[PDB]
Parts: structure tokens; C-alpha cells; sequence
């Protein structure tokens, strides 16, 4: 990375921190490579700081050469998707087939899967993207999770 | 004035037309004693209600069957 | 096979992790080995000695009873390799030594309501049975059912996942004579629903904190037990009416509606209940 | 009949029916109340039987699901339209 | 807002009660046509008695 | 403003959807009640026959 941008992520480090010396927990890692131009999976995080339960997770601490080389050691990346991808991987509730997509099922797929989200994670991601019926237009979806 | 039963008609057709506007999901459920009880069960009693509510049979149906049901579409 | 159980769990599933053994392999010479009616066992392994075709004289290989046995009478054997298991299918033998072996047990073994396919056949043992706990709900809560087995719970979350997927609606119906847990097995899809269908309050044994309406809907029932619940020489707790019940869920899937409808309150105990019985229960508290 | 309407009242897309049935009552003594109890409980095995059976392989065929259609000799009808059945010959 | 978030669900919440009806308009009218038939049968046998 | 009250004009419409199918169900019951009658008259009307 440039020292412009990792002057930014020097910043984004030096605002999250605890005892007042240069120390982040591992919970913050993921969400602030996310703001990083990255949307690392808890998966992919969880490799690069070695599988931590809850309470360490909530507990272990990172430091700056710790987090900004995780940051890297993902950020140069491996399969990351596109429009095409994601259109498959969104027609993903399509009911029928319909080329618009299940209302509680895109936000029980975000509860069931993997990476279980809360509810309040669901909500947000799909909420006023259907209809009056509850179909979404997924061509859509698709844009909207990829660009913002 | 208008019966008890023809109006118990006029209710059972309420209970068990939207019963089978409703797929079933089944408690089958047998009484191991005549005797009120906790625990007994009889050996004979039990093989009987085995045969009355159709056990050997209900198995040659759904012993090929599918408990859990959750829309494939979805699922795909 | 599969995770071993808990108390609570080991009432919810079979104990699935079946064994194996060279001896009951060893013994599979006797291959003559078939099995022979009886009051006392219902049936037990003995072993055709000399084939008449439609006799055999049959040796029992337990008294060692010789008993001459026509052909249609001996049911044979089934090893042990299909014991008493998950659902009533896998048993090769499909014969009346065994599907009665398979039942017989189950209940018997704790395990009342028992997988014939989704009916689950149920044997009331009027017994606090722990598979109905903030365990066994937030293990149930809209779970996957491999690890949610057979139980009127586990019918219930296949009703309230396919209900909202497929959108056919969804009928539990228990079956079978008197004091046979209709009473009970549909509290039960009522203490199932009252805390998995419904909207957590933000969010063991019992102890836990229900949703304002899931809380009532434990509540209905209690009040109706009193108006409406009587003693007979059958149950003590009998239902002196009988009921449907009804969950409606919404758009998203919650509880929003509980519909109990009763046809014949048995009014004509409430003078003079026989020898034995007793009226509706609220007349004792009050 | 005041007393569950105003308990439903508090209660009250898709539902739940469950059916206790105050049920399969062989005391010595049955009464109407037994008889038409023991009514809803034969129409019941019928219900197994038309379900589990019949309609579970007609919501697995409201489907298509690969079902082939097994039935066992276990039809109870003629039980229930011998209590059920006002005009021809009474019920 | 807020009457226009609303209005949208309690539609729903009247189509819950709008295929009840329907199911009802089925049942009077087999209930009907069952009184009808006994009707028929009655009406066909005064005149033969 | 303006967006509310076109889903409102369609509340009343499904209202009277609601009304049509439950006019229905009104119409059915005393369709009924003329059959059910004739049917309980022609019993009196049997029993004399």
C-alpha cells in the first residue's frame, strides 16, 4: 500500500483503540479492512488471526504491525466476485425462477448460512429492494451489494 | 329450535374442511396401560394399538418418506 | 453414527450410536435360526431342525424345546443390526416379531413420539418428559432438522419452516385412545412456537423469558384447564371439551394469532360425576 | 362459551391447527358426548389414512415429488358415514 | 411515513380473512346445495306418497 | 402525500372486496335459510304422508 492511504489506515487503526497505547482488539480487524477497501470474510479474517472463540475474540489484542499486515495478507487477493458471479449468486431467490427474488427467505439465507447475520445485519441489507408482493429485483441487488 | 348436533354439523365441517385445506403433521399416539398410569406399559396392550392404528402399513409409506420439507427453489 | 446424547437429548433422538459384534456374526451359521410365536415374549429365536415343508420340528435354542412348527407360523430371525432405531423403517425384516420388537421398546426406552416416516407414533406416558426446555428450545429455534428429531417439536418446526417457504398451510393432529397426550403433545407445539416462531426480547429448565403474547399463549390453556377440565377414572386432568388449535403466522413468520375452538364441553358430569371422577377443576380451587 | 371467546380474543399469512381432541373415551357408561368425541377420533385414523397416506403423498403430489401412490386396505369411511350421514340411510 | 408503511400490511391482514370468506362462500354454498338435494328428495316424494 | 392516498383509495377497494365476498356469505345464509326451511316443512309435510 502507498504511505497516502496507509496514512489513512494509520488513522483508522489509531481511533479504535483501548488502554491508550497503539492496541486494537481483534473484533475490529475485518470491519475496519472493510472500510479499507476490502470486505474480508470472517472466514478469511479468522485464518489470519487463528481461530479465536468468542471470548478471545472479544478478549485478544491486535497491535499496528500485526493488523496492517493482515490487512495486506488478504487485500491481495484470491477469488473475489463480479456482476456475473453475483447474478447467479443472487438469483439465489428466485422462487420460481422469476428474475426477482423471496422477501423473508433473502433475509433467512442471511440468518442460515455461514456468516450467520442478526436480524439487524438481514434488515438493512435487504429492506425496500421488493415490492408489494416481496419480490426483489435481484439484477439489481447485485449492483447495490457490489458498488458502496 | 335447531339442534345441538346439526349445529356441532354446522361447527365439524369448520374443524375438518380446513384440515384438509392444511397439510397434516401426525401425533400417533398410543396408551401403554388401561390403568391411568406412569410408566406401565402392557406388552400385548401396546402390540394391539400397533395393528388399530396402523403401524405396520404407515411405515410402508413414510419409511420411504420425507420428514423435513423446505422450498428446493430456495434451496437451488 | 452420530453426536451422542444428553438426558434431555437422549428423549429427543434414539441413541443412534449402534454396535457390532463377531459372536452374534459367528452364530449366523445356524442359519436355520428362525423366529417362534410366544405369550411371554410375543416372539423368541428358535431353530428348524427337520423341514416337514409345512412343518419343520423346530428346536427352541432357549428351553431347547423341540416344537414340530409349520412354515407360515416361524417368522425368520432379524440380527440385531437394525435395533431399535430412528425411524421405523430400516428393519429387513418387516414382520410382526419385529415391527412390534421396534415399538414396544421406544416408548419404553423413553422415546415416546417415533419416526414412521414425519408421523411420529407417540405412546402417552404421562410423565414430565425433559425434552421441552429453553435447551430444546433455542436448540429447536428454527433449526435444522437433523439435530431436531422426532418429537412433536420436531414435526413443528418442519410444519414452521415449510409453511413459510412452500406456503400450504399446516394441520398437528394427535391420534389414539383415552388420556393418549392430545391434551399434552399440542401444549407442547404451544411451548414450541411460544418461544421459537416468535420475536426474541431482545436474546433453560423452564426458567426463561418468554414474549408478551408467548407468554399468554402458555396462558390460554391453564385458564382453560380450569374452565372447562375435569377428573374422570381415566385422567385426572381430562379435557371435559375438546378443542382445535390454530397459529397463525404473519408475512415474515411470527406468531401473530392463536385460534383454540371448542365443540363438545361434557356439561352432563356437573351435576353428578360417577364413581370416581371429578368435575371441573376450578370448583376445587375456588 | 363466554370464557374462550374472550381467551381467543386475546390470542387472535399462514397458521398452525393442532387437534386435541378430549378423546378415544371408552369409559363403561358413553353417552352422546362419547359417541361424537369417538366420531372426530375415527375420522382421525381416516385423517392418518387420507394423510399420511393419501394427502402427505398429495402434498408430495400438490408437488410432483417423486411419489409413487401406496395404499394399504385402510379406508375408514363407511365407519364414519354410518355416524356422520343425514339423508339416504341415516347416520 | 407512517400511515403508508401500515396501510401496506393490514392489506395482508385482509387477505388472511379474504380467503376464509371464500372458504366459507364454498361451504354455504355445499351447505345449500345439501338442503337443496334433501329439498328435491322431499318435494319428488310428497308426490309419489 | 400524495403517494399515501393512492394506497389508501386501494385499501378501500380490497374493503370492498372484503364486502363483496362477506355480501356473499350473507347472501348464502339466507339462501339457506329459505332452503333449510322448505327441507324441515317438507318433514312435517312427510310425517302426515
Amino acid at each position: 500500500f502507498s504511505e497516502e492511504q496507509t496514512a489513512e489506515f494509520k488513522e483508522a487503526f489509531q481511533l479504535f483503540d483501548r488502554t491508550g497505547d497503539g492496541k486494537i482488539l481483534y473484533s475490529q480487524c475485518g470491519d475496519v479492512m472493510r472500510a479499507l477497501g476490502q470486505n474480508p470474510t470472517n472466514a478469511e479474517v479468522m485464518k489470519v488471526l487463528g481461530n479465536p472463540k468468542s471470548d478471545e475474540m472479544n478478549l485478544k489484542t491486535l497491535k499496528f504491525e500485526q493488523f496492517l499486515p493482515m490487512m495486506q495478507t488478504i487485500a491481495k487477493n484470491k477469488d473475489q466476485g463480479c456482476f456475473e458471479d453475483y447474478v447467479e449468486g443472487l438469483r439465489v431467490f428466485d422462487k420460481e425462477g422469476n428474475g426477482t427474488v423471496m422477501g423473508a427467505e433473502i433475509r433467512h439465507v442471511l440468518v442460515t448460512l455461514g456468516e450467520k447475520m442478526t436480524e439487524e445485519e438481514v434488515e438493512q441489507l435487504v429492506a425496500g429492494h421488493e415490492d408489494s408482493n416481496g419480490c426483489i429485483n435481484y439484477e439489481e441487488l447485485v449492483r447495490m451489494v457490489l458498488s458502496g | 329450535f335447531r339442534t345441538v348436533g346439526q349445529l356441532y354439523k354446522e361447527q365439524l365441517t369448520k374443524l375438518m374442511t380446513t384440515l384438509r385445506n392444511t397439510n397434516p403433521n401426525f401425533v400417533r399416539c398410543i396408551i401403554p396401560n388401561h390403568e391411568k398410569r406412569a410408566g406401565k406399559l402392557d406388552a400385548h396392550l401396546v402390540l394391539e394399538q400397533l395393528r388399530c392404528n396402523g403401524v405396520l402399513e404407515g411405515i410402508r409409506i413414510c419409511r420411504q418418506g420425507f420428514p423435513n420439507r423446505i422450498v428446493f427453489q430456495e434451496f437451488r | 453414527a452420530q453426536k451422542p446424547l444428553s438426558d434431555d437429548e437422549k428423549f429427543l433422538f434414539v441413541d443412534k450410536n449402534f454396535v457390532n459384534n463377531p459372536l452374534a456374526q459367528a452364530d449366523w451359521s445356524a442359519k436355520k435360526l428362525v423366529w417362534v410365536p410366544s405369550e411371554k415374549h410375543g416372539f423368541e429365536a428358535a431353530s428348524i431342525k427337520e423341514e416337514k415343508g409345512d412343518e419343520v420340528t423346530v428346536e427352541l435354542q432357549e428351553n431347547g424345546k423341540k416344537v414340530t412348527l409349520s412354515k407360515d407360523d416361524i417368522q425368520k430371525m432379524n440380527p440385531p443390526k437394525f435395533s431399535k432405531v430412528e425411524d421405523m423403517a430400516e428393519l429387513t425384516c418387516l414382520n410382526e416379531a419385529s415391527v412390534l420388537h421396534n415399538l414396544r421398546e421406544r416408548y419404553f426406552s423413553g422415546l415416546i413420539y417415533t419416526y414412521s416416516g414425519l408421523f411420529c407414533v407417540v405412546i402417552n406416558p404421562y410423565k414430565q418428559l425433559p425434552i421441552y426446555s429453553e435447551k430444546i428450545i433455542d436448540m429447536y429455534k428454527g433449526k435444522k432438522r437433523h439435530e431436531m428429531p422426532p418429537h412433536i417439536y420436531a414435526i413443528a418446526d418442519t410444519a414452521y419452516r415449510s409453511m413459510l417457504q412452500d406456503r400450504e398451510d399446516q394441520s398437528i393432529l394427535c391420534t389414539g385412545e383415552s388420556g393418549a397426550g392430545k391434551t399434552e403433545n399440542t401444549k407442547k407445539v404451544i411451548q414450541y412456537l411460544a418461544v421459537v416462531a416468535s420475536s426474541h426480547k431482545g436474546k433453560q429448565g423452564p426458567s426463561f423469558s418468554y414474549g408478551e403474547l408467548e407468554k399468554q399463549l402458555l396462558q390460554a390453556n391453564p385458564i382453560l384447564e380450569a374452565f372447562g377440565n375435569a377428573k374422570t377414572v381415566k385422567n385426572d386432568n381430562s379435557s371435559r371439551f375438546g378443542k382445535f388449535i390454530r397459529i397463525n403466522f404473519d408475512v415474515t413468520g411470527y406468531i401473530v394469532g392463536a385460534n383454540i375452538e371448542t365443540y363438545l364441553l361434557e356439561k352432563s358430569r356437573a351435576i353428578r360425576q360417577a364413581k370416581d371422577e371429578r368435575t371441573f377443576h376450578i370448583f376445587y380451587y375456588l | 362459551r363466554w370464557i374462550l371467546t374472550r381467551v381467543n380474543k386475546a390470542l387472535d399469512a399462514s397458521f398452525l391447527g393442532i387437534l386435541d381432541i378430549a378423546g378415544f373415551e371408552i369409559f363403561e357408561i358413553n353417552s352422546f358426548e362419547q359417541l361424537c368425541i369417538n366420531y372426530t377420533n375415527e375420522k382421525l385414523q381416516q385423517l392418518f389414512n387420507h394423510t399420511m397416506f393419501i394427502l402427505e403423498q398429495e402434498e408430495y403430489q400438490r408437488e410432483g415429488i417423486e411419489w409413487n401412490f401406496i395404499d394399504f386396505g385402510l379406508d375408514l369411511q363407511p365407519c364414519i358415514e354410518l355416524i356422520e350421514r343425514p339423508t339416504n340411510p341415516p347416520g | 411515513e407512517a400511515r403508508r408503511k401500515e396501510l401496506e400490511e393490514k392489506m395482508v391482514s385482509l387477505l388472511q380473512e379474504k380467503n376464509d370468506l371464500q372458504l366459507q362462500v364454498q361451504a354455504e354454498q355445499d351447505n345449500l346445495a345439501d338442503a337443496e338435494e334433501r329439498c328435491d328428495q322431499l318435494i319428488k316424494n310428497k308426490i309419489q306418497l
